[PDB]
RNA sequence: CGCGGAGCCUCGGUUGGCCUCGGAUAGCCGGUCCCGGGUCCGGUGCGGAGUGCCCUUCGUCCUGGGAAACGGGGCGCGGCCGGAGAGGCGGCCGCCCCCUCGCCCGUCACGCACCGCACGUUCGUGGGGAACCUGGCGCUAAACCAUUCGUAGACGACCUGCU
């Protein structure tokens, strides 16, 4: 708790208290992220597809940017991508703006 | 306490041909031509001669303070006559005990910048009024050398770049450094 | 906000915004507007209205939608949005957005 | 007498044109008063402004959503001076409130209705000429008023338009005074009548 | 044809600060603001004109629903037009700010 | 700018006050708000006015300061102040405004059968001179 | 879409309009010749004036003279154009269609002339609400609940899905 939420005068709880209530679910906009990467889609080329989205010119492995068994509550990723550096609001299956 | 009249007259040369467009001085001559509105001043301004051409301006019942607004329009259309046919100088001096200040004349005279200012890296720039071109004298090692039309254009450009090498957190009684204006003149000394 | 001007197709993934329940519904949205731009005297409606857009707007937005069906979720429902125009003059602006 | 009242706001003192206006809508009276921007206010504007920002720092300190709403547009500023001046408490001043339509510039319906101005009101009868005045809209615009550039900038296309209005209406004056010159051995008769008794000097 | 009374606003009552009396009223005249410009209407017969629900009788036609109380000019109230009034039963509260006809009769021009 | 001075010798119109509408004289000037003041010709003794119930006129008379009522008058009656006023606008304007005040009833009623008859032929006259000035056919 | 009709219910105010320069104030306004200017000419206790201007309403019939004749009148049709700050408004044309009347000054007589007496005169086909007849032209939905969801959640709310 908070122990005094105060004092005589002025006869009122100022607005300024912390008082219990609804925590998250707040529209919130954060700014300076950088781009890290721009992910090209799965796209079906000679027959086969092409799904190398999470290759370096450093790894040359064949593989997507979806990790094994997928990502977590979501899915698997097959549609261009955008790769943020840090965190942003909101869970899983976010819609997220980003101007 | 208000004295029913003061006037003041203003003998004009041949060189310029000035016009009142009410409470508005233009003045014109062969450096160019300039401007003053006095529309914060009740007075009545109007040319005189036919040959001569005088410019009165009197107050008619004013008080002390308003007296003396009177003398001060006859100076500002002084300065402009003067400026319209002698033109305005300033030559100022650098003045540097150690670091030789070095001042480097930016885009047709309208920027200067200050380099070597007590031996720093920050690069002052700053830029002079419209109408004031600067330059670098041939004449001595280093005054700056900066002329125009008006006298509050000239001397405004030459107090930002006084106030622009203001030596901080030293005692200012040693290290006497910075630009000062050393002499207030004119182009085409008569 | 001055005039909106609408596509002639509009998919069903963002025609289904406009309804709070998609499986009872007629699905009746935009149907008498999208006649106008098949028609004469509607026609002529739409080029005025995008003239007067052209004259007196100086904020110009598209409205915009994702496509659900290429993400992995439950939902279907699209996300609309207005993303505004930056550069250009309006006239420029606006026939770009035309395009 | 059942039009209502449009007053020009500008070179207009605040608090002489508030007791005006305020005196005329308990009276019935339909006023509005348009161009707010160009309300003046007597003192220099240094003085005026703080007597604003010390208005600013009045605010219930326990939840300052419920405090005084300090209004920044031009026209809501001279909608509390007048407010001030009515017994807005009572039904009788809440009917006189909603007689009264302030504006910032002046908005379609009143650009085309000649303006009244007020003389007990005005800056060049009620202040001495070396005295200092301020602006209503430059200090609004100190305080936090969005909206100065777009005003500017619709007042200045308004007065465009009514520059054209005017060398229209004022070229039908010379036709008018074009016509009484043709026409005079046929109106000889009655331009008589008409100058007998105090019409037509 | 035409309007022949003139137009005058029912602006109060005789009052003081913190009392008001309410058996007489103050009138301003519109086109009057001066107390020797008063003197035309010192004696003249005035109405406050109104409507309400149910029809009432009409002297001179078929029921109406308009009302009137019936009121006299007495005297100059102030300095500047501002006559005061006396009517016939005192008016209603409702009536501050609204129009009040002053009547041409009992002449004296 | 400025005129008409207040000086010895020139005439002003009061505008009110007791004496409001009578053309007068000034003689003398006292403590920058009061003038001594004659009209000889206007039924105004010589007495001090404020120059706020004054009126400037374009007429100055010839005469020293403070002289005695003969000179005044004899100055005004030759280059006749009476008769130069009622000759100008300012003295004809005054004249049509207080004709206008004292119209009766039915002279009311033949002004406004006049006046609206003769802004039947200017009006008539002016839909010909803009409809002759509509035949134009140059580029 | 009509005033198209018939009646109602209910809320009352109101008693002719002004359709626009910007501003200056120790200065303003209006015309004009030469390249929006300079000249020039006027006005200025603002008369090209809000201390102002415009509309004016007894109705008709006899009958003349002026003004007119390039006109008037149509919720006449058809087209065009202007206006976005709250446009909610303002114009200009083409064809039809009736009227030579309406505006001034005159002849000529007439209308409940209701017998001294109040709320008369407008806006106004006012606003609002129901119901009816008459025509045309049209139009055929959502929202909530239940259900499911879990990006949400004390409960409501929110996010979702359902040939
Ligand atoms: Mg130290
Ligand atoms: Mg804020
Ligand atoms: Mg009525």
């Amino acid at each position: 708790k908070v122990a005094c939420i105060g004092a005589w005068h002025p006869a009122r709880v100022a607005f300024s208290v912390a008082r219990a209530g609804q925590k998250g679910y707040h529209h919130r906009t954060e700014i300076n992220k950088k781009i890290y990467k721009i992910g090209q889609g799965y796209l079906i080329k000679d027959g086969k597809l092409i799904k190398n989205n999470a290759s370096t010119d450093y790894d040359l492995s064949d593989k997507s940017i979806n990790p094994l068994g997928g990502f977590v509550h979501y899915g698997e990723v097959t549609n261009d991508f955008v790769m943020l550096k840090g965190c942003v609001v909101g869970t899983k299956k976010r819609v997220l703006t980003l101007r | 306490m208000k004295t029913i009249l003061s006037n003041q007259t203003v003998d004009i040369p041949e060189n310029v041909d000035i016009t009142l467009k009410g409470r508005t001085v233009i003045v014109k001559g062969p450096r160019g031509t300039l401007r003053r509105d006095f529309n914060h001043i009740n007075v009545e301004l109007s040319l005189l001669g036919k040959k001569k051409k005088r410019l009165r301006v009197d107050k008619w019942w004013g008080n002390r303070k308003e007296l003396a607004t009177v003398r001060t329009i006859c100076s500002h259309v002084q300065n402009m006559i003067k400026g319209v046919t002698l033109g305005f100088r300033y030559k100022m001096r650098s003045v540097y005990a150690h670091f030789p200040i070095n001042v480097v004349i930016q885009e047709n005279g309208s920027l200067v910048e200050i380099r070597n200012f007590l031996g720093e890296k920050y690069i002052r720039r700053v830029r002079m009024r419209p109408g004031v071109a600067c330059s670098v004298s041939q004449a001595q090692k280093d005054e700056l050398i900066l002329e125009g039309n008006d006298i509050e254009l000239v001397s405004n450009s030459a107090a930002l770049i006084q106030q622009a090498t203001t030596v901080k957190n030293k005692d200012i009684r040693k290290f006497l450094d910075g630009i000062y204006v050393s002499e207030k003149g004119t182009v085409q000394q008569a | 906000t001055f005039k909106t001007v609408f596509a002639e197709h509009i998919s069903d993934e963002c025609k289904r915004r406009f309804y709070k329940n998609w499986h009872k519904s007629k699905k009746k949205a935009f149907t008498k507007y999208c006649k106008k731009w098949q028609d004469e005297d509607g026609k002529k409606q739409l080029e005025k209205d995008f003239s007067s857009m052209k004259k007196y707007c100086q904020v110009i937005r598209v409205i915009a939608h994702t496509q659900m069906r290429l993400l992995p979720l439950r939902q279907k429902k699209a996300h609309l949005m207005e993303i505004q125009v930056n550069g250009g003059t309006v006239a420029e602006k606006l026939d770009w957005a035309r395009e | 007498e059942v039009q209502v009242l449009v007053l020009d706001g500008r070179g207009h003192l605040l608090g002489r044109l508030a007791a005006i206006v305020a005196k005329q809508v308990l009276l019935g009276r339909k006023v509005v008063v348009v161009r707010c921007e160009g309300i003046n206010i007597s003192g220099n504007f240094y003085r005026n402004k703080l007597k604003y920002l010390a208005f600013l720092r009045k605010r219930m300190n326990t939840n300052p959503s419920r405090g005084p709403y300090h209004f920044r547009a031009p026209s809501r500023i001279f909608w509390r001076t007048v407010r001030g001046m009515l017994p807005h408490k009572t039904k009788r001043g809440q009917a006189a409130l909603d007689r009264l339509k302030v504006f910032d510039g002046i908005p379609p319906p009143y650009d085309k209705k000649k303006r009244m101005v007020v003389p007990a009101a005005l800056k060049v009868v009620r202040l001495k000429p070396t005295r200092k005045f301020a602006y209503l809209g430059r200090l609004a615009h100190e305080v936090g008023w969005k909206y100065q550039a777009v005003t500017a900038t619709l007042e200045e296309k308004r007065k465009e338009k009514a520059k054209i209005h005017y060398r229209k209406k004022k070229q039908l004056m010379r036709l008018r005074k074009q016509a009484e010159k043709n026409v005079e051995k046929k109106i000889d008769k009655y331009t008589e009548v008409l100058k007998t008794h105090g019409l037509l000097v | 044809s035409g309007r022949l009374w003139s137009k005058a606003i029912f602006a109060g009552y005789k009052r003081g600060l913190r009392n008001q009396r309410e058996h007489t009223a103050l009138l301003k005249i519109e086109g009057v603001y001066a107390r020797d410009e008063t003197e035309f209407y010192l004696g003249k017969r005035c109405a406050y004109v109104y409507k309400a629900k149910n029809n009432t009788v009409t002297p001179g036609g078929k029921p109406n629903k308009t009302r009137v109380i019936w009121g006299k000019v007495t005297r100059a109230h102030g300095n500047s037009g501002m006559v005061r009034a006396k009517f016939r039963s005192n008016l209603p509260a409702k009536a501050i700010g609204h129009r009040i006809r002053v009547m041409l009769y009992p002449s004296r021009i | 700018v400025f005129r008409r001075f207040v000086e010895v010798g020139r005439v002003a119109y009061v505008s009110f006050g007791p004496h409001a509408g009578k053309l007068v004289a000034i003689v003398d000037v006292i403590d920058q708000n009061r003038a001594l003041v004659d009209g000889p010709c206007t039924q105004v003794r010589r007495q001090a006015m404020p120059f706020k119930c004054m009126q400037l006129t374009d007429f100055i008379l010839k005469f020293p300061h403070s002289a005695h009522q003969k000179y005044v008058r004899q100055a005004w009656q030759k280059a006749d102040i009476n008769t130069k006023w009622a000759a100008t606008r300012w003295a004809k304007k005054i004249e049509a405004r207080e004709r206008k005040a004292k119209m009766t009833d039915f002279d009311r009623f033949k002004v406004m059968k006049a006046k609206k008859m003769r802004n039947r032929i200017i009006k008539n006259e002016v839909k010909k001179l803009q409809k002759a000035a509509l035949l134009k056919a140059s580029p």
